[PDB]
């Protein structure tokens, strides 16, 4: 239903496997994070439902995240 | 001295 | 410096087209999805920025006033390329000594003026607060509660590179470098000019970038010579220049200049921010010159990302009330 670009899909799969990759003492997981293994299989299961975006639909001159 | 964070500077 | 600067500056051999002039209101958000802010950008002009900027006469006394002549400030040794350290109020007698009388040449390329008076006087391109990392990830309730105007490690709260203040004399050079992190940069010519030398972040040059750092042979050779291709370009006063994650860049000042400008990352280049970060980490950079808290920045990221998405936090329950405090105000 969302469509994100192929720069931040590329990006954000490069981002997860880097910080999956870190050992503990270089992952510098920060004190808001409750579950940090959690996030990781959210975001894989997340770009894997996001593949498919359309790049057409994802230049939607705003950014998918944002403050309310 | 206390450590610094951000400073532009090459190598 | 066994080479010679001068005839770098004369040459015509630096010739390549990398940079592409625009028109302040087509640098949008949908510029940056269609684009990946991939290309080095001048604008030549502020209209359709959103910048702001302080009196156009404003001097390195006027800075010193609104930061304070007690800040201990980073000033580059131009010759050495090293750093030392001295007070606003020494580095504003430097500066308004004739040329003549100035024994060495030093630059301030590192004075980041958030949380002092100087910040309200200077906004960055409005564009870039939208794609900000720092703006847009980080926990808000941080980012509001810095108090410390300096960049002590300590006392920061969040990555506190986002408004910096160069002052750099008549003669000053930066030799190549990337920015910290692979950030992206703005860089605003306030008074002066500047001549940039940029190379790209092909895989071929970002290896002979690593190389001639772990050679320890930056003095000895120009890396300008050494790559592909490479613009030498001026900027002059007014204009606004970009410069995407990644692009290597040594910078030579012509005469007495101010620049605003700051460092930002963003969701379209992280690869490239990644690869940047990671020859700091193989070529050794202390961490006083990185980026701070780059990598809970990251994680912020993911977090920030399946939230807007799903819906779904990883925030612990005091960062999601903290958070819903904010949504409320
Ligand atoms: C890290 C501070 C913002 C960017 C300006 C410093 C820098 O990295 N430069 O490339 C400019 C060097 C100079 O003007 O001498
Ligand atoms: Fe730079």
């Amino acid at each position: 239903q969302v469509h994100l670009t192929h720069f931040e899909l590329e990006g954000l799969r490069c981002l997860v496997d880097k910080l999956e990759s870190l050992p503990l003492h270089k992952k510098c997981v920060p004190t808001g994070i409750e579950d940090e293994d959690a996030l990781i299989a959210d975001v894989k299961i997340l770009l894997e439902e996001l593949a498919s975006s359309d790049p057409k639909l994802a230049l939607t001159g705003v950014p998918i995240v944002q403050w309310p | 001295a206390p450590a610094t964070g951000g400073v532009c500077k090459p190598h | 410096r066994t080479f010679d600067l001068e005839e770098k500056l004369q040459t015509n051999k630096y010739n390549a087209n990398f940079v592409t002039f625009m028109e302040g209101k087509d640098f949008n958000v949908e510029y940056i999805q269609r684009g990946g802010l991939r290309d080095p950008l001048i604008f030549k002009n502020s209209d359709g920025l959103g910048i702001k900027m302080p009196d156009p006469d404003f001097t390195v006394n006027d800075v010193k006033m609104c930061v304070g002549s007690r800040r201990m400030v980073d000033v580059m040794d131009v010759n050495t390329q090293k750093g030392i350290e001295m007070t606003m109020a020494q580095w504003t007698r430097y500066y308004e000594t004739p040329e003549e009388e100035r024994e060495k040449l030093y630059n301030v390329i590192s004075l980041e003026f958030s949380h002092t008076r100087l910040e309200n006087m200077v906004q960055r391109p409005s564009t870039v607060d939208f794609i900000d990392w720092v703006d847009n990830m980080w926990p808000r309730h941080l980012k509001e509660s810095q108090t410390e105007s300096t960049n002590a490690i300590l006392e920061m709260q969040y990555p506190k590179v986002q408004k910096y203040c160069l002052m750099s004399v008549r003669g000053c050079y930066t030799d190549f470098h990337v920015d910290f992190g692979g950030t992206s940069v703005w860089y605003h010519i306030h008074q002066g000019g500047k001549v940039f030398w940029l190379i790209p972040p092909t895989a071929h040059n970002l290896e002979l970038y690593e190389n001639w750092l772990l050679s320890g042979k930056q003095g000895d050779i120009f890396l300008g010579d050494r790559v592909s291709d490479c613009q030498r370009i001026e900027l002059k006063q007014g204009y606004t220049f970009v410069i995407p994650s990644g692009w290597i860049h040594a910078v030579y000042t012509p005469t007495d200049t101010l620049v605003f400008g700051g460092n930002f990352l963003h969701s379209f280049n992280i690869p490239m921010q990644l690869k940047i970060y990671s020859i700091e980490d193989r070529t050794r950079v202390p961490n006083k010159f990185r980026y701070p808290f780059y990598y809970e920045m990251c994680w912020y990221v993911l977090e920030r990302y399946v939230y807007c998405i799903t819906n779904r936090s990883h925030l612990t329950k005091d960062f999601q009330k903290e958070s819903l405090s904010m949504d409320m105000e």
